[PDB]
DNA sequence: TTTTTTTTATGTACTCGTAGTGTCTGC
DNA sequence: GCAGACACTACGAGTACATA
């Protein structure tokens, strides 16, 4: 077990950082008839963690005994489709992006046959349900749309407990319905606080200069910090202020590939940039992360008087690709207006 | 007796008499039911315009109460009407002979436009082959969803949007027979918030008879809530007049206080801006924004935000017109 | 009995009755005096006299082994792969005495309609029993009927009449059905007709029937002035960006009653074949898709149509 | 003797609970005394009423035991295809009125058919139910509910009698939640249910569970403001005078830093575009300045509503407005 | 209140098998003389009548008069499970819409209670003429069925001719020509068999085929059938139950045109 | 090292296209008192167990305990190529993974093998509690598989109650009711038709529609269907394979929704 | 002088394989 | 009288495409 899973707290009391919303969670869903959660923030947060927490807290020690659970559905063109879904003996956990666009159809059957059955024992487990939809902003339109009828009619027997990224992607049908529960990100000092706490744990010495560095490279992300926590121990054990931090190798990629993109501007270049993104789209790197990535690099070789522009043309461009279906489309089509805008820039 | 419909089907032109606008369309048709020689005929035009009710009257016409089910076969979008229904059902009524009394059949399809190209290409020969026993009547309200040997086959009659001078009998009579309170000033505003559809015209007069128990311009306008003419003039001169906090507020305040919607504001603002004498630029550019800005309002976006942009594309061209003279 | 429609009551029984396209009618009247005609497709707008022709050439061809040499088959039928297989090639093989020059005569009438596997299976059986049968199809959109069978016809192509073609068939009905006129409302009934003979019959039945007399405004308070003739003239005004008279047609337009697809679709129609600039149709094209997309997905409005036109007049004074 | 959240237990029973939409009511009200009720079309913002008022009509038209036989509901979360419409809609809509109320109170000669979130119906789908309400309007009646009439067909906008739902006023919905709070033995500042009224814009369902949630987290104290500020998301002054002072600064690199503080705090960009507009509309910016800023803001909330990436949006709105402001420098 | 009794319950069964692919709902008339079902199919081509009599029933009772649309594709999905020695119990309130078709199974112990839903399709009473008929033909269902089938194959729609000689069947189809004709076989010892002639008149019509073979579905109904036939009003095919009623059918003539040659 | 031989070759040709659609493997365990089939679905809601016993074997030869498994795909396209009355062998070796399966007709030179891959499966035994039940009723096998396709034209799910007048089949939907009770037909020629009731507490449960229709295609193989449940038991479906064995069949109780407004 | 593959979400149409099933033949 | 063989229609399944 890595560190990201072995020192997870279990209870909303043993949280190191946001105990206030601790607190305030442990008395909303003391009584049970707390509504449904819109659990939002950026990743890495701990917004899984206060929704385990928050099930730990309801039911009893129960939650924690998980099980793989499979079920087929059947599309309206009749072609069946396997979906997964982490159940427990209180709460079940469903991924509807994991079907693509037949999310829908997973709402309107998947979703109904939960939602529209009372609970076996009604003395050990208590009054209602809780369905977890994990990632509920890369839900289409239409299954937000199947959604709302079912955290309606069934609430008083099936809670739900919605989990995002960008509320942004919510239909305000959803975002009326749910209360919204903001998670931000631990700053540095609850990031060092949580590393040199684990550290300690396992027996180690972690300086600040290096739990410092480590809370920093990994943008205000918990689960990725304590990755190159425990990869910094494993590759090497004296903790020195300036060991080298891993780093994952998409983003070092993103960043030649931007660096590319600054070194020329031709139509080859362009090819083998389009060459460089298909690679980077293969490995199942989503595309505005790549545009945010693309955008992070190419704003540094950029001139004080050119950042608004760039940075225009990457959201048009970003929201053009929402727009569409074919990613490499759009994704080329900034590169070209960024290296069109870069030549006109330079040559005058 | 007394019976429960809403009024656009307790009050339907059973007769073509009743019919108010299309006189000339009306008399061509009478005629050619006298004379016995009723071609395929194709009904379009806007909803709400009575394309329906006169093939209505005209079956009810031609054919009697006690043999009506031998005459017509009245097929809609709510039947399935597929090609097996043009190759098996319609062409077995086609090419044959009527049970009871002898006489010429008829074949009603409303909501042609909504049929497939393929029972739509199915449909020429039994039209073509088959018309001295049965005509068939289409009936649709966008005629570029019509294949063009459908059109060529049947005479096209463009029913066209209710003037509202011919208009305002049909209703006086409807207020008449339901015992209604009615000024000018509601008859006005219901032929103008009706915008030539006899439809929504009797379902405002219906639902305003039942929120308030009198027609009158004001009762109209609040139960349909569309915003009357002066407050849309008040709009423009705040936007052409004053700064951009001050039309920004006193919009608001209006908005909130009569509780409107910015789509009949756009639609409003779109009517009133072709009549005020703008420059080619300025209405160029006036026309561009209010169209993304009610293209905008089609998701769920914030309506404050598309008002503050509608205030915008105003005083942009504030100084273009003032710097214009 | 009824009375037939003009249409239909006057449709021409001898190949010299038809109107339209000189040389193949001539050809057609040829081939029917004669025999031995090939396998013929006849490709062209509605109401040419497509259907007209192939029926009167079998008509004059076979004459009184109508009955049992002819099989004519419409979009009404069925025509899959199992009626080609069991009914085209057993009629094919099928002995029916004729005279010399005479063959068995298989109309295949709108073959549009027609499987790309029928008109595959449609091939051999073509090709092998020619000697005793023969083809005739006839098409609106000639791309439809596969290249294989194409070559195994002479594909002939009708054009859309000329306004003297109709004339005299409007001279040839109104003396035989003693009808009132004047030369501008036979004008209208031209101009309304559009190169469509059904619709010239239609319309001046519909004016004989409902006044009785052929003048201008007789013709047009029941038929209509045509669409895009109208739509041709407001791209022309936006074409120099002018959107005052743009939206004048567009406000005439819209309050005939035509919903937005139609005008969009008569609009696309227009600027494909409009005479300007090969970027600025593109670019035009472009904005119809754009607002197209808007039209489709709900929103349809007199707005979008007008901020449609704006942004056709800005596309031009933007370079 | 279970618990149930307060958007369900104060849920609308009958018509007279319904607030602010005084013309339908009327309307339904004066269809409960036995007038003609025609085809209804239930449009507007969220939370305002739609799917309640003609639920709680509904309940007192049947009663309990006739609402099984009279009534189809049928909303997104089940097929609605063209075969469901043309099947199970029409073998409905085709049905006798049979069996009367055993309490004595009228019964209406018609069954109800409920589309809720007609939105998500297609345009086939919809074609299909034109000549079922033409038809059969003598024995059952429609009633479509959705959020944007331009999604909705216009033969089935010419059919149905539009009601748009207003969003509620501020005096409606502060009496709406003072008779709630009243109802639930809790206690709430003038500023507080002031805040909630302005924080709800309009949205009922909003405002009662946001009041739920502040009874929850204070477990039965004074609800004050600051509960409902930080219950709400609400983004505190300091971060748009933070984000204004990186736009007159003029640099991208202090923009930058603003918007990824702005995102890493977990801070809607709907939230930031609302009080950002409210900023720009209150201060002493030159008009055109203001104008360009709020078509910006209005394009980025647009784009917002398609659901782009939030810090893309935020940093371009950002540097427009940071050049805006910086134009005049 | 409306309480029918089916005395065996394979007459309702060969019934509704033949209208089962025909017609498309089920339109009962009950009055005190019996019960009536005159609808059409869904072509508006063919016509069914049915009048079974309140004699043949076990105990039949009706207070007020009902009109009875009830979908028939539900319909004959319950005569699937049905016996044809056993007991039918048709019934219907007054103000109500469930049709409690209640019966045995065929192993002869349970009562089995099955529901019906009533619709309210409005219908315009369709005035048969009764005219008199200028060809009358007595014919056994069985010969009538055979050689239907039998044209079936041949063509797609058959010229029926009737004269003073007898009724003569042919079928222009795409293999040639098949000629039936039938006459005075009377001289048998069954009593069915028999082919009669009563009117004068030599009329020809053509009908499709694909409702003739439809028609004769009600073979075990009726030993005989009268084939009714005339130059204007069209063709009938009537089946007499023997304690039950009659089955009434119609069928219009196509339309052909003859060659200008 | 396992080698059976059988009796007839249509047991699994009446035994093998029942499991077509309810369990995705065939786990066969070899004991010296004979076979056993324990298996389950996908979805976890019917349990099926198959117990031949080694006497009605024409050879039955065992040393081992061991546990393999078989697929479905390729075993159903076998069984088609297969005989009726034939004798079917099969051969499986200690160390091999491939299971040999063997059609041969009884009096023939060659033999025919359609050998499959061994599918190596790691499951448990649940373990039934074989516990008394509520009610234990006998049933024809013919008249359960009619009266499973009667209630399949209704809903889609059916309620199943058992008390001292008999067993009562309901199944509620949106077009009626259908309500069957067997009972009391002791007075007949034959001893299948022989429905007798053994016990008395009553309970009423619903079951799901389609687990009870993927049964009712193996009746043949029995003469006679035991029926047995309880209130919170699984209802247990026994059938007797004539003298080499029998078969038990599980349904846990279909979930019931809620009742609104 | 250069050729692989399943995604888009319904609605409809075409084509083909398969399975109960009514009916006919024979000892 | 009951087992085997024949063609019959209903139904399940796979695939293509939808514009001028
Ligand atoms: N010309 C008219 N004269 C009098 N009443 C009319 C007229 N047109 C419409 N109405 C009224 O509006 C109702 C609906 O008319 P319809 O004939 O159904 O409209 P429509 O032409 O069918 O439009 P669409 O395309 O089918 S929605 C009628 O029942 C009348 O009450
Ligand atoms: N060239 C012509 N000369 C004279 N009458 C014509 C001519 N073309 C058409 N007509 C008339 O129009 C009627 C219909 O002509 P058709 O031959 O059916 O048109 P078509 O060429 O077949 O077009 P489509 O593809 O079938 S819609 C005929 O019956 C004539 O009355
Ligand atoms: N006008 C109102 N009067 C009283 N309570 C209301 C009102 N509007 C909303 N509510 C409350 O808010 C809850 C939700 O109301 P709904 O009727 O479901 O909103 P809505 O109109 O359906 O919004 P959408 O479009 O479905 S997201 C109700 O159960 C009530 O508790
Ligand atoms: N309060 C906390 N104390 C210690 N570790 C935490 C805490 N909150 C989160 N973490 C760790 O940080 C990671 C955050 O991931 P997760 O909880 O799934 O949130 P998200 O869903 O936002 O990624 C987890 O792996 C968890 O182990
Ligand atoms: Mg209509
Ligand atoms: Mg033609
Ligand atoms: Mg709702």
């Amino acid at each position: 077990s890595l560190w990201v899973d072995k020192y997870r707290p279990c209870s909303l009391g043993r949280l190191d950082y946001h105990k206030e919303q601790a607190a305030q969670l442990r008395n909303l869903v003391q009584c049970g008839d707390f509504p449904h959660l819109l659990v939002y923030g950026p990743s890495g947060a701990g917004k899984k963690t206060r929704i385990m927490c928050i099930l730990r807290e309801l039911y009893g020690v129960g939650v924690e005994k998980l099980r793989i659970e499979h079920q087929t559905i059947t599309t309206p063109s009749k072609k069946k489709i396997e979906i997964s879904t982490i159940a427990s003996n209180y709460h079940l956990e469903v991924n509807p992006s994991d079907a693509g666009n037949s999310d829908r159809v997973v709402i309107q059957e998947m979703l109904k046959t939960v939602a529209q059955s009372q609970q076996l024992e009604t003395n050990s487990q208590r009054d209602f349900k809780v369905v977890l939809l994990t990632e509920v902003d890369k839900l289409t339109k239409d299954a937000q749309h199947a959604l709302r009828r079912t955290m309606e009619k069934y609430m008083s027997t099936c809670r739900l407990i919605l989990c995002c990224n960008s509320t942004s992607k919510v239909i305000p049908p959803i975002r009326s319905r749910c209360l919204a529960v903001r998670v931000p990100a631990p700053s540095i000092e609850d990031i060092c606080h949580v590393l040199s706490t684990v550290c300690k744990k396992e027996g180690l010495n972690l300086p600040s200069q290096l739990a410092h560095r480590l809370a920093e490279k990994s943008c205000r992300n918990l689960r990725k910090a304590l990755l190159m926590c425990e990869a910094c121990r494993v590759q090497q054990y004296p903790f020195t202020a300036d060991q080298e931090i891993p780093e994952t190798d998409w983003e070092v990629y993103l960043r030649e590939t931007a660096n590319a993109i600054v070194s020329q501007q031709t139509p080859q270049r362009l090819l083998e940039v389009r060459g460089r993104l298909y690679e980077l789209l293969t490995h199942c790197i989503p595309p505005e992360i790549i545009m945010k990535g693309l955008l992070s690099e190419l704003l540094h070789n950029c001139d004080g008087q050119l950042k608004g522009e760039v940075a225009q043309m990457a959201a048009y461009y970003e929201h053009r690709l929402q727009l569409g279906s074919k990613a490499i489309y759009h994704l080329e089509a900034f590169v070209a207006k960024f290296m069109a805008l870069y030549k006109k820039f330079m040559e005058d | 007796k007394i019976r429960n419909l809403p009024w656009v089907e307790k009050y339907r032109p059973q007769t073509l008499n009743d019919l108010i606008s299309h006189q000339d369309i009306l008399s061509t048709i009478q005629k050619f039911i006298n004379e016995d020689r009723l071609p395929h005929l194709l009904l379009y035009g806007p909803p709400g315009t009575g394309k329906t009710s006169t093939i209505l009257a005209c079956a009810k016409q031609l054919y009697k109460d006690k043999e009506f089910g031998s005459m017509v076969l009245e097929l809609n979008a709510s039947d399935d009407r597929g090609i097996d229904i043009i190759r098996g059902p319609i062409l077995s009524f086609a090419s044959t002979r009527t049970i009871f009394k002898k006489g010429f059949k008829l074949v009603i399809l409303d909501e042609a436009d909504a049929m497939t190209q393929d029972a739509q290409n199915a449909l020429r020969r039994v039209i073509e082959k088959f018309t001295e026993n049965t005509r068939f009547c289409l009936i649709c309200n966008y005629l570029s969803k019509i294949i063009p040997a459908l059109q060529s086959r049947c005479t096209r009659f463009r029913f066209g949007p209710l003037t509202p001078e011919l208009m305002v009998p049909r209703l006086e009579h409807v207020v008449e027979e339901e015992k209604v309170d009615i000024s000018e000033d509601g008859m006005k505003a219901l032929v103008t918030l009706s915008s030539g559809d006899m439809r929504r015209a009797l379902n405002i007069l219906q639902s305003t008879n039942m929120a308030f128990g009198k027609v009158t311009e004001e009762t109209v306008y609040t139960c349909t809530g569309h915003p009357l003419k002066s407050d849309i003039a008040n709009i423009l001169d705040w936007m052409l007049n004053q700064d951009f906090t001050t039309a920004y507020r006193n919009i608001t305040e209006l908005k909130t206080l009569k509780g409107l919607a910015l789509h009949d504001i756009l639609t409003e603002i779109h009517l009133f801006v072709h009549r005020v004498d703008f420059p080619s630029s300025v209405r160029i550019h006036l026309l561009t924004k209010m169209a993304d800005i009610e293209y905008r309002l089609s998701v769920g976006t914030n309506e404050k935000i598309q008002l503050s942009s509608l205030i915008a594309a105003f005083q942009v061209t504030r100084d273009l017109i003032v710097a214009e003279a | 009995h009824y009375e037939l429609p003009w249409v239909e009551k006057y449709r021409p029984v001898k190949l010299n009755e038809i109107v339209g396209n000189e040389d193949t009618v001539s050809r057609l009247e040829v081939f029917a005096r004669e025999g031995n005609v090939p396998n013929i497709i006849i490709a062209g707008p509605p109401g040419t006299g497509k259907t007209t022709s192939i029926l009167c050439l079998a008509r004059a061809l076979l004459g009184p082994a109508l009955k049992d040499a002819m099989l004519e088959l419409n979009a009404s039928n069925d025509r899959g792969i199992d009626v080609v297989r069991n009914k085209i090639k057993m009629f094919a093989q099928q002995k029916v005495t004729l005279p010399k020059g005479r063959h068995k005569i298989i109309i295949l009438d709108e073959a549009d309609s027609m499987t790309d596997g029928a008109q595959q299976a449609l091939r051999r059986t073509m090709e092998i029993y020619s000697k005793t049968t023969r083809f005739a199809l006839a098409c609106n959109a000639s791309d439809k009927i596969i290249e294989p069978i194409q070559s195994r016809c002479a594909v002939l192509r009708y054009t859309k009449l000329t306004d003297a073609q109709i004339l005299t068939r409007l001279m040839n009905v109104i003396e035989k059905e003693r009808v009132p006129y004047t030369d501008d409302g036979l004008e209208a009934i031209i101009f309304t007709a559009q190169g469509d003979m059904r619709q010239a019959l239609n319309n001046l039945q519909s004016t004989f029937s409902g006044f009785g007399f052929i003048n201008s405004e007789n013709v047009f308070k029941v038929c209509d002035e045509p669409h895009p003739l109208l739509v041709k003239e407001m791209i022309q005004h936006c074409v120099n960006a002018n959107i005052d008279e743009a939206y004048k047609i567009l406000a005439h337009l819209w309050h005939l009653g035509y919903s937005p697809e139609d005008i969009i679709g008569n609009i696309f129609r227009v600027c494909k074949t409009f005479q300007m600039a090969e970027y600025l149709k593109l670019e035009f094209i472009k904005e119809i898709g754009y607002t197209h997309m808007k039209i489709a997905e709900g929103v349809n409005s007199l707005l979008q149509m007008a901020g449609l036109l704006a942004r056709l007049c800005q596309k031009t004074m933007a370079p | 003797a279970k618990p149930v959240p307060w958007v369900e237990k104060y849920r609308p029973k009958c018509v007279d609970e319904v607030a602010f939409q005084e013309e339908v009511v009327a309307v339904l009200k004066k269809s409960l005394e036995g007038a003609d009720l025609p085809n209804l079309l239930f449009y507007g913002p969220p939370g305002t009423g739609k799917t309640s008022t003609i639920l709680a009509a509904a309940r007192e038209l049947f009663g309990p035991e006739l609402f099984r036989l009279r009534v189809l509901e049928l909303n997104a979360s089940d097929e609605r295809g063209i075969q469901v419409v043309r099947e199970k809609v029409k073998n409905f809509a085709q049905l006798t009125v049979s069996g009367s109320r055993s309490d004595g109170k009228p019964c209406p000669p018609f069954k109800i058919v409920i589309l809720d979130e007609a939105d998500s119906m297609t345009s086939a789908a919809q074609a299909a139910l034109r000549r079922t309400m033409e038809k059969e309007s003598k024995t059952t009646r429609f009633c479509l509910i959705c959020n944007y009439v331009s999604r909705i067909i216009e033969p089935l906008t010419s059919r149905c009698s539009k009601f748009r739902f207003k969003p509620l006023s501020d005096k409606i919905q502060q009496q709406r939640l003072l008779d709630i709070a009243k109802k639930e033995n809790v206690k709430i500042s003038d500023e507080g249910i002031a805040y909630l009224v302005k924080v709800s814009e309009g949205d009922l369902r909003k405002a009662i569970t946001f009041l739920q949630s502040a009874t929850r987290l204070t477990g039965g104290k004074e609800i004050t403001e600051k509960v409902i500020t930080d219950i709400a998301g609400v983004i505190p002054a300091e971060k748009i005078d933070g984000v204004f002072a990186a736009c007159q600064s003029g640099s991208f690199d202090k923009l930058e830093a603003v918007v990824k503080d702005l995102i890493d705090e977990g801070h809607a960009a709907t939230q930031l575009v609302n009080q950002l507009h409210d900023v720009v509309v209150e201060n002493n910016l030159s008009d055109k300045q203001k104008s360009i800023i709020t078509e910006k803001l209005a394009e980025v909330d647009k784009c917002l509503a398609d659901g782009a990436d939030e810090h893309l949006q935020l940093i371009s709105l950002c540097a427009t407005v940071m050049q805006q402001l910086s134009q005049n420098c | 209140m409306f309480e029918a009794r089916l005395v065996q319950g394979s007459i309702l069964k060969k019934v509704l098998e033949a209208l089962k692919d025909l017609i498309n709902e089920a339109c009962w008339d009950i009055s005190s003389s019996g019960v009536n079902l005159q609808s059409m199919d869904s072509s508006h081509v063919s016509l069914v009548q049915l009048t079974l009599r309140s004699e043949g029933f076990d105990t039949y009772r009706c207070d007020r008069n009902l009109a009875m649309g009830v979908n028939l594709t539900s319909m004959s999905k319950i005569l699937k499970c049905a016996g044809n020695e056993d007991i039918i119990t048709l019934r219907a309130e007054d103000n109500a819409d469930t049709l409690a078709l209640v019966f045995e199974a065929p192993n002869q112990e349970k009562v089995s209670d099955y529901e019906m839903k009533l619709m309210d399709l409005d219908v315009e009473q369709l005035g048969i003429p009764e005219q008199e008929y200028s060809c009358v033909v007595k014919m056994p269902s069985g010969e009538f069925a055979r050689i239907c089938r039998d044209l079936s194959h041949i063509g797609d729609a058959v010229v029926i001719s009737c004269a003073k000689d007898g009724v003569k069947f042919s079928a222009s189809g795409e293999l040639g020509n098949g000629n039936i004709k039938l006459s005075q076989t009377s001289n048998v010892d069954k009593e069915e068999e028999a082919v009669t002639i009563e009117m004068n008149e030599p009329v020809q019509l053509t009908f499709a085929l694909r409702y003739l073979n439809f028609f004769t579905k009600a073979t075990p109904l009726s030993s005989t059938v009268t084939l009714s036939m005339s130059a204007d009003v069209p063709l009938v095919v009537e089946y007499k139950i023997a304690d039950m009623g009659h089955l009434k059918y119609y069928l219009a003539p196509k339309i052909e045109d003859e060659e200008g040659s």
